[PDB]
């Protein structure tokens, strides 16, 4: 058979068996998945509602946090399970099919797989309540979309083969995760931010990748001076180089 | 500030040898 | 044809890389019955499992042109939580085979497993020669060229050994069995050729009784040096 | 159960792309019609 | 805006077969 | 400034032709 | 708005019909 | 003296409460050796550890006066992340020794441990051969009045068996030692007295050859039956 | 042999094997909790210097933060990993004079002592560097000290003996975790909220604890209105109690 066939039936087979461990079997774990955004919602819209009307007026909050949420979710996920992703299968990393490649990528597709559907679930529920939930400009926000799921697979995958060894490290991934989410524009816009704090927070990709969707999604948004895509996007590409090639270093280390 | 720049150029030049030596590793595992 | 070029295999200890193999290029014959004999820790265990794919070599390669299953009886190939069933489904899903095929190699599993109601029953909770004949019926259930099998007569109780040797001869003549025994008697009825293991070195005989010879004499020559 | 085994690769996507790009295709490049927009800004 | 609503169109349309496509699949292997 | 656009783009061209070669190379690892 | 009212209250239902099933399915075994 | 008072043991499954032991109340005899026969599957493995005290029972309590020993060859009882000389330190810190009591029970457990540097390495990386002979020389570098055994003796090459035996020859007659084997002719060689256990039920024989014989026949009807 | 003599010899094994599992032998879990604090205080510090020195303007921002964040720190270290204290030691017991409420009390007496030692390097840093170090009322830091370590520990103990055969729900302990350092009054003074949110962050009982525990260090310190002590006394004891006796319950379970 050609390589490319029994790449379909392994990817096909790792996303069914991963299907299977995070969604518990019952189908339990899709009410986890659209609980954390709307316990996130109703934590969030309950002390800055007047900051923000006094702030943009001209934004609705839920939709703001909707679009600053559900992409920085998708990446913290694309970044945390795929780090930890040789550990899990590590018990069946012997058929001469199951090299760890494999079991990333299928990882990485279940999770954008997920988190696609909560962001089409999340824009019909927007929707419904009469916001406004149709961006105006669509395919510029896919594109920065795609961005992010290629740096933050890249990053997954960096973490993943560079962590093969000391699993404490792993530690200082997701502790140094949570402060991504508040450091960014996630929550609150960083038009209030005082500008002497603005040239280290430029330093995130996350941020900018972030205010360029929702500048895509609203319209007349404005977007803050030295917010570029080619930092985000030189950082992605950069990364996943850097993976690739030492994955490919170590190809053969991480059997057992 | 002859020194500082000297500093810089040590660690910068590092990055570069360390960069360099993983792409010359990369080509030869892909010659084997 | 089944090759091993440059093979170089060891593990990891804290005085340094105990090597197993190295730089093993050797190349087993055709159509034949092997048997794999060797001295204790002179690398069976780590030889089969290269020849499985259990073990990735360090350095070099297996050539292969045709399907060589794994070792018979051994539990490491599965996953405990999962029913004995839902193993089954594993492993044809990881050969990739049709929905109707998949069914019969699920009815021919729980034939060959004779398990009853632990059959929808988790791993974790199995025995020893239950979890042997979980593997036996595994391995059985699929047809392949070559059959690795690292001593499997002395699991299980004598009417599992009855019903093994006879679908074993109903399967004698379509491939080729890979024996290693200590039983020297097996090696005499079930082979063809002997591949002694002995120092990282893989040396072939064609008469298993030249093998066999050789064995002895380097047995003798290991309990007479001082 | 039958349901699903019907719905092979080309159906599926007979039934969710191809149909879907072709009444966009006849709709928006004949079907439409021009909008015209004039913009303008004020104060008070 | 023709092409660029047409360009928006096949890129959400091919996301959401390939999320079907998915779905279906793991349906079917289920049962 | 051409000269900076032209490093620029050589640089990341270079990168993607190594993404590539390092893609189809992991693909082509299954035989 | 009466199809409005009409599709809230069936995904409202069919919310509260799968979460009572997955209760059910987790208390039987 | 060793006494199941109300004893009622079970394991958690989806299908409900699988009882292994309800309400079993039974006396062991004096100052002779135990042979614990069963079908597979009648519990035990689970009455062994019960025994041993491996697994808390749900109701009853187990009685005894003496010392009773964990299961030799088992290696569910110590830390894999521990070396082998701590796990000795672990062992004896809760069995609270005297120091020279406890150098000497370290050197004990490396004579009988012929592992050599591994003894100073982790387990996590131990096969099941070292990992065995670690449990036997923790089950031997201690005195007890009753010795557990789960049919330990088809564990290790020919100079592991015949060292083990040495000892137990050594050990004989101080001792009551508990056999748990699948092997009929140990439980005649090896045993004064026979418990049977089926159906969660332990039956005593003082006689070794009625209790043989009351095992064959319960394995004759459970053949037998259609 | 008396069961006091035993209960003494497996506190005391288990202590020594704790201590091991815990620095892990390289002793780099003391490097790790002497580097957490001080990142707390940096970070901390660098956002609120002036914010705290204008809203009270007596009281210098180090030692505030030094009196809110280890208390908090023992107490949620308590309540972790007397959690998951049985989870981590199931492949103890099973060899008589080993119960879980052994296991429960050597990792609570392992975290006050950690806990204690590193109040007191952090006691003498701060004098080291010309801050005021020394409470005016020791007894009473000492009283509330003991209150809040009892309450930490019952609950620890209730949550381990609850939620057993549930691992998932010992995640949702933890996230809750994260909102009590943002409202138990630990990083900012609680008088400068508005009082229409105060009766509410009246029902968490470590802001009570945080508070008199503050009140018995500086002198002239202000204390609001109901803060009193009897509310966290009697949530602490009514937790050991409803602890004590679920665990009594379920004591010939809990051993695999
Ligand atoms: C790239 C490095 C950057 C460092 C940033 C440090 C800032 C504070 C981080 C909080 C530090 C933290 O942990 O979060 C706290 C609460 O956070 C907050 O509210 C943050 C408030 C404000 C921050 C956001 C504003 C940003 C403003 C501008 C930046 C409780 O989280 P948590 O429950 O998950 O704690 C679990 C432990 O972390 C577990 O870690 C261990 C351990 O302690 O047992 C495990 C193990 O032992 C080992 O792997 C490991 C160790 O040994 C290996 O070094 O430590």
């Amino acid at each position: 058979r050609s390589p490319w066939q029994i790449q379909q039936a392994v990817l096909f087979a790792l996303f069914l068996r991963e299907l299977k461990t995070r969604l518990g079997g019952r189908w339990l774990g899709v009410f986890w998945v659209l609980l954390e955004p709307v316990a996130h919602i109703a934590v969030m819209t309950t002390l800055f509602s007047l900051a923000h009307r006094a702030a943009m007026p001209s934004i609705e909050y839920p939709v703001f946090l909707i679009t600053g949420l559900i992409p920085f979710f998708m990446f913290r996920g694309l970044v945390t399970r795929l780090m930890e992703a040789i550990d899990s299968n590590r018990g069946l990393f012997a058929y001469r099919q199951v090299k760890p490649i494999d079991t990333v990528i299928a990882r990485a597709m279940l999770e954008i797989s997920l988190q696609s559907i909560v962001y089409l679930i999340a824009l019909g529920t927007l929707g419904w309540l009469g916001f406004h939930f149709l961006p105006v400009r669509a395919l510029e926000l896919a594109g920065v979309s795609a961005v992010l799921i290629m740096l933050g697979a890249s990053l997954g995958l960096f973490f993943a083969v560079v962590t093969n060894e000391i699993p404490q490290a792993r530690a200082i991934v997701r502790i140094s995760l949570l402060p991504l989410y508040f450091v960014s524009g996630v929550i609150f816009p960083v038009h209030t931010i005082p500008p002497q704090y603005l040239p280290l927070l430029q330093l995130n990709p996350v941020l900018h990748l972030i205010e360029l969707s929702r500048a895509s999604f609203f319209p007349q948004y404005r977007v803050l001076q030295g917010i570029n895509l080619a930092y985000p996007a030189g950082f992605a590409l950069l990364s996943l180089f850097l993976a690739l090639m030492l994955y490919r270093l170590r190809r053969h280390q991480l059997a057992s | 500030r002859r020194w500082y720049n000297l500093a810089t150029l040590l660690v910068v030049c590092c990055l570069i040898y360390g960069v360099v030596s993983l792409v010359v590793a990369t080509i030869r595992d892909h010659q084997d | 044809m089944i090759e091993l070029r440059n093979l170089t295999k060891w593990y990891p200890t804290p005085h340094g890389r105990r090597y197993v193999f190295r730089n093993l290029n050797f190349r087993f014959p055709d159509d034949v019955s092997i048997g794999l004999i060797g001295r204790n820790g002179a690398g069976k265990s780590t030889l089969m499992r290269l020849l499985g794919g259990i073990e990735a070599p360090n350095e070099g390669e297996v050539v292969t042109d045709v399907s060589i299953s794994w070792p018979v009886g051994l539990s490491g190939g599965f996953q405990g939580s999962l029913t004995a069933r839902e193993n089954v489904k594993f492993v044809c899903r990881i050969y990739g085979t049709s929905h109707e095929d998949m069914l019969r190699k699920v009815r021919f599993v729980e034939e060959f497993a004779e398990i009853g109601e632990h059959f929808d029953l988790p791993m974790k909770t199995y025995s020893s020669g239950m979890r042997s004949r979980v593997a036996f019926g595994l391995s059985m259930a699929f047809d392949f060229d070559y059959y690795l099998i690292d001593e499997a007569m002395a699991v299980g109780d004598a009417q599992f050994r009855a019903k093994s040797r006879a679908v074993f001869d109903s399967r004698v003549g379509q491939a080729n069995m890979i024996l290693v025994s200590h039983n020297m008697n097996d090696i005499k009825e079930y082979c063809d050729v002997v591949v002694l293991v002995d120092q990282g070195q893989a040396t072939l005989y064609e008469d298993v009784e030249a093998g066999i010879a050789a064995y002895q004499g380097s047995l003798k020559k290991a309990a007479a040096k001082p | 159960m039958k349901l699903v085994s019907r719905l092979t690769a080309k159906r599926l996507q007979w039934a969710l792309v191809y149909l879907p790009m072709l009444v966009a295709t006849v709709y928006f490049l004949v079907f439409s019609a021009d909008r015209y927009v004039s913009e303008s800004v004020i104060t008070v």
